């Protein structure tokens, strides 16, 4: 009446990973306890565990397990190893002893069934990390996730298992960084790219330099959200070895980071196998463990109740368990893995039953929240539940979750009514002012304004002036107040009317210069041959480069101009633009020349020339600010509607009959 | 007495059952080690074996029974790298060295897991450097891989990377398939790669083979460094089973001229063993041993693990030696060999001491293990012409000696290059035409110094009298600079060193500004003269307006060459194919283009103020059709010339930008529309006034 079974831990002094076997043989002794002082179990059995210190290596747990082998009382099962270097040989080696193997604290990301079929796992792996953090980007609308991994293998089967998972869920990937030492390269990697929400798989050591470097280029928070696993130790934070970022600086890059975990006790109020609900099995393991402390303590308490089922299982099918137990014969690890695989039961982690050969345990998730991690919730992976009510509510860095795709709208510009409206008024008014001129010319035939100059020259500049301020109203109209289909035709009004405004204007100007310089030492119709300079060219513009107009969004900080034809404006514009400075400067200088001379039948000669003078700087001015200072729209009519205006009114008050008396 | 342990994976399925053959090897060295000579004083070499069948969990059973019964062994025998890693990992336990005949995994060269390992099998990493020999031997720095990554040929790779980093050797591609490298072997040739290395296995390799026809990957173009240990006739075997869909003649037509390095296995030369025989008498004795297992060997089929029997061999007999030293450094007091436990650590380690110091020439060459315990071999490089294998030489990798025989049959008679080499050749005006227009330009400036000299009438006669001459000294001067300007345009990068052409650059355009400037201080200038003196009815006023002009195209070259000055913008073009070379060198044109910062701004500003001046002159001599004036009586001339020279200058520049790209024709019209602006101007103005001086 004993039945023995084979452990193996990290114990003793000093070797790597020691707190995970010193911190859980209190629970191995409470258990192996609570089995033998426990009634309708196992009987006319003594659950024995024979255990020994595999110090971390891989070759002194082989040793053990064959020292166990070859002499002693008959092993039933094994108790896997804590460490994934030590376990793995012992897992490919007992496969010829026919033994079952359970482990208790291996998260390791390899041990599949297809590779290990008689290595079954109380503790889930590290996949088991994916299912939460894939939950919450359910909760709270994340689609566009980045992935930074640790190019080793335990950071990476989950990670590609990750991002074959969230591919159904209509969640894209936007990068995938695999660092090897450098961490700071990764994140200027995802930078490169928009991407807010980072998954991020990492050991303790690597997630502290990662954090450093989420300081070091700006991640901090408010717009970044972060989700690891955090299968770390205790204030892993507050461990200063990262790049030189003290503790005060490292929860600033941690503040709001979302970290999956394992669970260690279930918090729910289930009564376990034992007898005892977790608590109570808590407060026994608290009064019994001392200094030493492992999340794995519940774990491998289940580890050693599941035994003890598998052993019942098979003493309850083979009743000749302990006088016909033989290594060398196989069908009795065929039992033990069936007595493994109808394993379901309550434990202090949860319900224990086996799947494929894992456990789908609850998995923990809290929050860096106020310099603390807070817990916030537990997802129970049996059946599929985010509980986020359960720990303490989600504190969002502001009111709302990190959004995963940033969004700056934008919508055209030149706008703001006044502007446009008191430039109308303005117009509405020079035109009032111009018929009023026009209406004074009317008057002719009558002493000094029959000898001036030629009235009829005279309506045709005051023609000129109004249709400038109708060109003003054109050009300065937009794409929002009239439809967009009408954007060729009214940037057609931007030119032909425009062009018409310098050749009704300048070229009555002209004649009358033309004519002082005829005299120095049927006349009309030269306005309309400068007609023809410009209104064949037109022409040119519609049946050959019709007019397409090109939306550049540029810097939309926290507007698109809508600028005429995408067509040849250096090659036309040009042209126009050149050959209007031509007949301007033509004017000024032979107004220059044609300074003191009276030469009576056409008066106001001065005039003229002081008209052609202004019209010649503020032409200039208006071209310099329209292929210069072409930001947007809105500013360039501020500036040159004024110009335009004042230009306008100075040549048809300077010339008309300024007061005659 | 003494007692080894050996795991030979005989009867086993998949993996390499390489015991089939090291089995009856070490057999044979068992007698050779114990029968025949006194290389044990006293004792009679025993081994203990059972089969792993190339699994590690009947190797770690294997290994407890035979350390854990009776018979008390001294050392561990392995066969694949799976058990090597089982055994040798955990050997330090029991205090035992293990050797191993046929664990390849570059994984096995840390001895920090296995303190006690030794491998005569050579890694898989060991064809590396002799890869990157052969390609600093060719000149190649531009090289693919191709790999299948199985978690042993990524081992191999990493190394080869590295290495390369310390060899200036370029990567360009790393591409690695699992199963099928039609995605992996296309994108070879579009980041286009001549130098592959295969990292796969031979059923990998053939179904890369037939992914090189259909792609056209193979040819004069293209080098392929495979692994060497494939077997000789690798390529016309497992055709059907296979989805290959090629055909043995074109299986063959591709595998010609492709390197193959390997790690030796069996002794190249004649020279007889320490074992007593050679590589050729260990041969014929193994195929003698091995018909009686059952194997039909002298008609082919060749057993497995057939190329690695001379590596048991000299593992047998490399524990012989080494277990003679132990025991001949150990008589010094009365430890022996026979009293040895798995606790006793003195023991262990003199045998490792022996184990360490071991140099000897075996059947598969000199034997002697690195200080991590891998095995120092010797590569072999061969070629495969016509379908079959040529050894090219040999490589020893621990000290640089690359023994060649000439014998690699480069296609073409030469060695490929690693990529197409591209060589930039600067397009220039043509000779003859620069020659011709600098000999007219020469003439010019000729021409206009005779009539400089000729104006010593100019008090003489009134007909020069009478027509300004300062401002006709004015115009010639300009022209000579101007057509010094036009001589200093064809002067391009084929004449002066790069590193001074932006010295002429400036210079064509300060000249070609300063002398227009100055021609048309006397073309446009004095009609204005003759206009302002028509209209309000001498010399100062002319002059001063010269020197107006001047100063303020001065200013405006000046800051162009302060401020933003032009370098070189040598433009480019197709890459051309040039003369039959039969050789894959690009021959890519390159221009000489003069461009500064802002240069649309300042050829702008230029052109704007020449052709402001040039429409001023051509209006103003339209005022000047018959104002005939006495004092400027050459005021019809220089007016009837304005006409064609502004004609000239807006047929030039315009059409000038659009053949600027044309070296020859852009030079050329820019040349002869100056020669004749300058030489039509000049010949109105003063053949006339000659002709008038003397009659
Ligand atoms: C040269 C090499 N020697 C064998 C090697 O040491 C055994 P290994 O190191 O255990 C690698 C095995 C992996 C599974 C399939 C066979 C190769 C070899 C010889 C023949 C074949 Cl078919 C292969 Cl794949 C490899």
């Amino acid at each position: 009446s004993d039945v023995y079974i084979a452990g193996f831990f990290p114990y003793g002094d000093g070797v790597e990973n020691s707190y995970t076997g010193r911190g859980v043989m209190p629970s191995v002794k409470l258990a192996l306890g609570h089995v033998n002082e426990h009634g309708k179990i196992l009987a006319n059995y003594r659950l024995h565990m024979w255990w020994n210190d595999t110090q971390c290596n891989a070759a002194v747990g082989v040793k053990s397990f064959f020292d166990m082998m070859h002499s002693g009382p008959n092993k039933v099962m094994l108790f896997g190893a804590a460490c994934t270097h030590v376990t793995d040989p012992i897992a490919k080696a007992s496969k010829h002893w026919h033994l079952t193997q359970l482990s208790y604290a291996d998260t390791h990301p390899m041990f599949t069934k297809d590779a290990f079929p008689n290595f079954f796992r109380v503790v889930p792996s590290e996949n088991a990390f994916n299912a939460p953090r894939l939950a919450l980007l359910k909760e709270f609308n994340w689609t566009r996730v980045g992935t930074v991994y640790q190019n080793e293998p335990r950071y990476s089967l989950p990670h590609n298992h990750m991002v074959a998972d969230l591919d159904a869920m209509e969640v894209e990937v936007v990068e995938t960084q695999s660092f090897v030492n450098d961490v700071a390269e990764s994140l200027k990697k995802l930078r490169e790219k928009d991407v807010r929400i980072i998954l991020g798989n990492f050991n303790e050591h690597f997630a502290r330099k990662a954090f450093c470097e989420a300081y070091k280029l700006d991640m901090y928070g408010r717009a970044y959200q972060w989700l690891i696993m955090a299968t770390y130790s205790t204030d892993w934070w507050n461990v200063t070895q990262d790049s030189e970022c003290s503790v005060e600086e490292i929860a600033t890059a941690l503040e709001g980071a979302i970290l999956v975990d394992l669970l260690p006790l279930s918090t729910s109020g289930d009564i376990t196998v034992a007898g005892i609900t977790a608590d109570e099995y808590l407060v026994e393991y608290d009064r019994l463990r001392g200094t030493e402390y492992s999340r794995f303590h519940g774990y491998t308490y289940d580890g050693i109740w599941a035994a003890a089922l598998a052993i019942q299982y098979v003493a309850e099918k083979r009743e000749d368990l302990l006088t016909h137990f033989d290594y060398r014969v196989k069908d009795w690890e065929s039992v033990f893995l069936e007595a493994l695989r109808n394993t379901s039961f309550e434990g202090v982690t949860g319900p224990v039953r086996f799947y494929n050969n894992e456990r789908k345990a609850n998995i923990l998730i809290n929050q860096f929240q106020l310099g603390q991690m807070e817990k916030i919730g537990e997802y129970h992976s049996q059946k599929s539940h985010l509980d986020l009510s359960l720990g303490k509510p989600v504190k969002w860095v502001g009111k709302t979750p990190p959004k995963d795709r940033t969004l700056i709208y934008i919508e055209h510009s030149q706008v703001n009514p006044t502007i446009y409206i008191v430039s109308a008024s303005a117009s509405v008014i020079g035109v009032i002012i111009a018929t009023v001129f026009l209406a004074f010319n009317i008057k002719y035939r009558n002493q000094r304004y029959i000898k001036m100059s030629s009235p009829h020259l005279n309506n045709l500049i005051i023609v000129g002036c109004m249709i400038t301020y109708l060109s003003i109203i054109f050009l300065g109209l937009d794409t929002t107040l009239s439809s967009v289909a009408a954007f060729p035709y009214i940037c057609t009004a931007r030119a032909w009317i425009l062009m018409a405004g310098f050749s009704l204007s300048f070229g009555a100007m002209f004649s009358k210069t033309w004519r002082v310089h005829s005299i120095f030492t049927q006349l009309f119709m030269v306005v309309g041959v400068l007609l023809a300079i410009d209104i064949a060219i037109i022409t040119t513009w519609q049946i050959a480069d019709p007019f397409y107009r090109e939306t550049k969004q540029l810097e939309p900080l926290h507007p698109e101009n809508e600028y005429c034809q995408s067509e040849h404006m250096t090659i036309f514009v040009s042209i126009i633009y050149a050959y209007k400075g031509l007949l301007l400067v033509f004017g000024a200088f032979l107004a220059w020349e044609t300074r003191h001379v009276s030469i009576p039948a056409l008066n106001d000669s001065k005039h003229i020339g002081f008209s052609v003078y202004n019209v010649f700087i503020t032409c200039l001015a208006g071209a310099a600010i329209s292929l210069v200072l072409s930001d947007r729209k809105d500013l360039v009519f501020v500036l040159l509607s004024f110009f335009i205006i004042f230009c306008t009114t100075a040549t048809l008050c300077l010339v008309f009959v300024p007061k005659l008396v | 007495e003494l007692h080894i342990g050996g795991i030979f994976p005989i009867a086993g399925k998949g993996g390499w059952q390489g015991g089939q053959a090291c089995m009856p090897a070490t057999r044979l060295a068992l007698d050779d080690v114990n029968k025949q000579p006194n290389l044990l004083p006293g004792f009679k070499l025993i081994l203990h074996s059972n089969d792993s069948e190339c699994e590690p969990g009947l190797g770690a059973s294997v290994m407890y029974n035979l350390l854990y019964n009776k018979p008390q062994k001294l050392m561990l025998l392995a066969g694949c790298s799976t058990v090597c890693t089982t055994v040798a990992e955990a050997a330090k336990m029991w205090n035992l060295i293990v050797l191993c005949y046929g664990a390849s995994s570059p994984a096995l060269s840390d001895r920090k897991r296995f303190p006690t390992l030794f491998r005569t099998h050579p890694s898989a990493t060991v064809h590396n450097p002799t890869r990157i020999k052969l390609m600093k031997k060719f000149g190649w720095s531009r090289v693919a891989i191709l790999q299948q990554a199985e978690e042993v040929f990524i081992s191999t790779v990493e190394d080869l990377e590295n290495r390369c980093m310390e060899a200036g050797v370029e990567i360009v591609t790393r591409q690695s398939f699992l199963s099928d490298p039609t995605d992996a072997v296309r994108n070879l040739r579009r980041q286009d790669a001549r130098i592959i290395v295969g990292l796969f296995y031979v059923v990998a390799a053939r179904r890369v083979l037939c992914e090189m026809y259909k792609q056209q990957l193979y040819g004069r173009a293209h080098v392929w460094f495979f692994i060497g240990w494939y077997e000789d006739n690798w390529y016309e075997v497992n055709l059907k089973a296979e989805g290959i869909t090629c055909t043995v003649e074109q299986m063959r037509i591709a595998a010609e001229g492709h390197l193959t390095t390997e790690a030796l296995m069996w002794n190249q030369n004649n020279q007889t063993t320490i074992s007593g025989m050679t590589a050729e008498e260990f041969r014929h004795r193994l195929n003698q041993a091995l018909i009686e297992e059952g194997y039909d060997i002298n008609h082919d089929r060749y057993p497995e693990g057939y190329q690695e029997a001379p590596l048991a061999y000299d593992a047998v007999w490399s524990v012989a030696l080494a277990f003679n030293k132990t025991m001949e450094r150990l008589t010094t007091g009365k430890k022996s060999l026979r009293d040895f436990t798995y606790t006793d650590k003195e023991i262990a380690d003199e045998i490792y001491a022996a184990m360490n110091s071991t140099q000897f020439l075996g059947v598969s060459g000199v034997v002697a293990f690195s200080s991590q315990g891998d095995r120092i071999a010797l590569t072999q490089i061969e070629q495969m012409i016509d379908g079959k294998y040529e050894k090219l030489g040999y490589y020893d990798t621990q000290l640089d000696n690359l023994s060649w025989l000439n014998t690699e049959q480069w296609i073409g008679g030469k060695v490929p290059q690693d990529r197409t080499i591209v060589t930039h050749v600067l397009r220039t005006v043509s000779l003859p035409l620069f020659v011709c227009m600098c000999t007219i330009s020469s003439c010019g400036i000729f021409v206009a110094f005779a009539l400089i000299i000729f104006n010593i009438w100019n008090k003489h006669r009134r007909v020069i009298q009478s027509s300004h001459p300062v401002c006709n000294t004015i115009m010639l001067f300009g022209v000579i600079i101007c057509l010094i300007s036009v001589i200093l345009l064809g002067i391009d990068g084929r004449f002066v060193s790069p590193e001074e052409y932006p010295k002429i650059c400036q210079a064509r355009a300060w000249l070609l500004s300063t002398g227009f400037t100055l021609a048309y201080g006397a073309m446009f200038s004095k009609v204005w003269r003759v206009h302002r003196f028509t209209t309000k009815a001498e010399p100062w006023k002319l002059y001063t307006m010269v020197s107006g002009l001047l100063s303020i195209d001065l200013v405006i070259l000046l800051s162009w060459q302060i401020f933003d000055p032009l370098q070189r913008y040598l433009e480019t073009f197709p890459l051309e194919d040039p003369v039959s070379t039969t050789d894959d060198i690009k021959i890519r044109p390159e221009l000489e283009h003069c461009e500064s910062q802002r240069n649309s701004m300042w050829l702008g500003l230029v052109y704007g103020f020449k052709g402001l001046i040039l429409v001023f002159g051509l209006f103003l001599a339209y005022e000047t059709r018959s104002i005939k004036v006495k004092q400027i009586n050459d005021s019809r001339y220089v007016g009837m010339s304005i006409y064609n020279v502004v004609v000239l200058c807006l047929i030039t520049a315009p059409v000038g930008m659009v053949i600027a790209s044309q070296q020859d024709a852009s030079f050329a019209f820019v040349a002869l529309a100056v020669i004749f602006c300058c030489f039509l101007s000049m010949l109105l103005i003063f053949v006339p006034k000659v002709i008038e001086v003397i009659r």
